[PDB]
């Protein structure tokens, strides 16, 4: 269990870090990310 | 730039950015600080229809060598422009660009 | 689901009271509880419609009102006396618990200023142990004064699942803007933010249908669990999501949030809403954690018919943390001025604890 | 941007609250800061409406005037007093700056000659200190008196980053062409200078949209930071642009000019500006400085619709240093007329530093 969660931890960033990078190539769709993030994280 | 006091606003922000290279320039996040500068200066109170044609547009370096606005038109009104008064307004965008900021950086320096 | 509200102490009974009579008119129910001629979910609170409250000398003054067919001053003593009345105020709520069709919540109104004090810590530790799954809001209101401050302080940070509101802001605005200079004439001001915090339990919305919704989307560690309001209207969602953000506003006497909740309760447009949100990012009128991701929400509402743009702010600031070391600093200063009067010293552990949990919250490491 | 001005004694005040009804006027904004029906850019000075102002006996008559809704004689006592309210005063301009969106410059109105003397040169050091990226423009009114008017002369020339008006020059035109032999009618011809001084920060122009773009044209050293003002109408380009370089028309009591800034205010036609400056160039009637290029600038502007052609000129002549020899001559001739006194003569010596600066700017080799 202790050793599990931080596994989850590096597989559901990962995803995450792709949904925030297809969700900015776009021409609403460009609103999203300012509605996923407010403090500049996921700056990466 | 015959507004001047939404061009003063629109080069104090787009200049910590603008510095960098071209490669990490990406036009989804400009819009976002354009948008902001609109709101800021006097160009709010303003006709809603004609601000939703005014964009931006990235000229294909440094961020001060690919910027620039386009206002692209379609239409009835567009039989006026005809595609080359848009080819001819970018051509002057730019010497009133670069004009605007070698001014700015001369009264930074001062 | 159902939520049952207690109210103890001469504070709770008068802010309750006039809780339920800005609810009872928002609603089409007069005061003799029969419903008026003249689509808004009254379930929650009223049972078919009789109010779910459990009220604990001003039990007079409710039973001489119109509204009579609607149903010491030491820390120790209030205490004390809970105990001896345990089976007894425990039979009106188990009835009122087990009749209910699935309850949710226990709702407190009381003031930690004197046998509201000690009885309400009393049925806080009692609640918990009897039913662990249910949700307890507080809305606790903040003024051998500072002994009784602190003390519950104790228990509403390990039993109280979740709203402050401090008289000194109450007493400022009252002179600013409203000219009183009376309990009478605040009590107006408290009861419009109460109706107005659970706006989103009485109107079926698209989110924030339970209470439940509105306390986990705050308060993201079970320690930090003490939020503030702000209320502007005493037009655009622009002017009203800027006027929330004014310190003028917000009853309250780094530092940054960990999250907003906006209510607004008007007939606003519905697209403009994400326009004057990017505003708000762009001039930066609002910082937040530094660690975890944090956002601000703002949800719309419909105005009863039977009862005009207004607005409502919930978050969740670090700034609170100061009206702690108010209480903590006086505490120190009467324990060198006057059984074992360990419990004491006990309480003034824990309550230091929470302070500390505060001013590591806004480093970029809050993380262990 | 954003601009907060700060009015300093019984004259600040009053020339400061003459500005601010000429520009409530100007735009189309009642005395109780409320819009009226009846383009003009309104947020550098006023806040979403109230004015960006800063106050500092006659304050009773700003309170009891229509405009409520809209908000000793020593020099060491002067400077003094502002040392034991440092904290008190700092903390509504502190307040004042980070609320603003983006703070630009602090414009001040004050005249040299007691409190506003002694506490204008107080705030002057610590402006500079709390913030060095801040313009500080200054809009001075010349006249123990000498003691005071040089005094300020000294933190004047190293803090201020740029407007002399002098009752004198005042006192004259008011008697040749207004006939009034009265402050309250010398203030009517203040503020209309005032008001067209920033005539071109109120309006979206093609060029000096911001106030570092009217500093940075003018003033070529840092040390030569001294403007007159010259106002002809109490019709083509060409006879406004003669009527101000005509000396009965400057507000000022070998030498040249360094910088000309001309505002027109009319619905002149733009295409015959050029050919005015080209007759100026003929005629010779303005001289310039011989080491380096020196041009004459002119900008036209827009009227409020809601409030005829009009003609300001803002220049940086090297005449100016006649004023301050007036005021040097004076204090010799008092410092042998009569803790360690020694603030003065330090004073005395770094304003000697700027006139010899003017007299050799004078020169073909002003440069070393």
């Amino acid at each position: 269990f202790e050793a599990t969660i931080n596994k989850f931890d590096k597989n559901f960033s990962a995803h995450l870090l792709d949904l925030l990078a297809r969700l900015s190539i776009y021409s609403g769709m460009a609103s999203v990310i300012s509605r996923l993030d407010f403090n500049g994280f996921y700056t990466e | 730039l015959g507004q001047g006091d939404f061009i003063r606003h629109l080069m104090d922000l787009l200049k910590p950015e603008l510095v960098r290279p071209a490669t990490t320039l990406y036009q989804h996040n400009l819009t976002g600080i354009l948008e902001t500068a609109v709101r800021a200066t006097n160009a709010q109170f303003d006709s809603p229809e004609i601000l939703r044609r005014l964009d931006v547009r990235l000229l294909e370096d440094t961020g001060w060598d690919v910027f620039s606005l386009d206002y692209h038109v379609d239409g009835p009104i567009a039989t006026v422009f005809t595609r080359e008064c848009m080819s001819h307004y970018l051509r002057v965008f730019n010497f009133l660009w670069r004009a605007k900021r070698m001014e700015y950086i001369l009264t930074d320096i001062r | 689901r159902e939520i049952i509200t207690l109210q103890l102490g001469q504070c709770g009974n008068q802010i309750g009271f006039e809780f339920w009579k800005q609810l009872c008119a928002e609603h089409g129910i007069s005061p003799e509880g029969i419903v008026e001629e003249f689509t808004d979910r009254k379930d929650v609170f009223f049972y078919q419609y009789i109010p779910r409250a459990v009220l604990l000398r001003v039990i007079h003054s409710i039973l001489n009102s119109p509204y009579a067919k609607l149903y010491g001053n030491n820390w120790a003593s209030g205490f004390s006396q809970g105990e001896k009345i345990h089976e007894d105020i425990f039979d009106i709520i188990d009835r009122e618990a087990d009749g209910s069709d699935s309850l949710e919540g226990f709702v407190l109104c009381h003031s930690i200023a004197g046998t509201g004090s000690g009885l309400g810590s009393y049925l806080l530790e009692r609640l918990n142990d009897r039913y662990p799954k249910k949700l307890v809001q507080t809305y606790s209101v903040f003024p051998v004064q500072p002994y009784n401050s602190l003390l519950t302080l104790k228990r509403l940070t390990q039993n109280a699942d979740c709203v402050v509101l401090d008289n000194t802001a109450l007493n400022r605005i009252a002179t600013d803007r409203l000219h009183i200079q009376s309990f009478s004439q605040i009590n107006q001001l408290v009861s419009t933010i109460m109706s107005a915090s659970t706006t989103t339990l009485r109107y079926p919305g698209y989110m924030n249908n339970d209470l439940i919704g509105l306390i986990a989307s705050l308060i993201p560690t079970p320690r930090l669990h003490f939020l503030m309001t702000g209320y502007t209207p005493l037009t655009t969602v622009l002017d009203v999501m800027r006027r929330l953000l004014q310190p003028k506003n917000v009853m309250v006497s780094n530092h940054c949030y960990i999250a907003i909740l906006n209510i607004i309760q008007g007939e606003v447009d519905p697209t403009q809403v994400h326009k004057s949100l990017q505003r708000i990012r762009e001039r930066k009128l609002a910082n937040f954690i530094p660690w975890g991701p944090a956002s601000i929400q703002v949800a719309l509402s419909r105005k009863s018919p039977y009862l005009r743009v207004s607005g409502l702010m919930m978050a969740n600031h670090t700034s609170i943390s100061s009206l702690f070391e108010r209480t903590c600093r006086q505490y120190d200063k009467l324990r060198k001025r006057e059984d074992n009067f360990d419990e004491m010293d006990t309480s003034r552990e824990i309550v230091q604890q929470l302070i500390d949990e505060y001013h590591a919250a806004t480093r970029p490491d809050y993380i262990s």
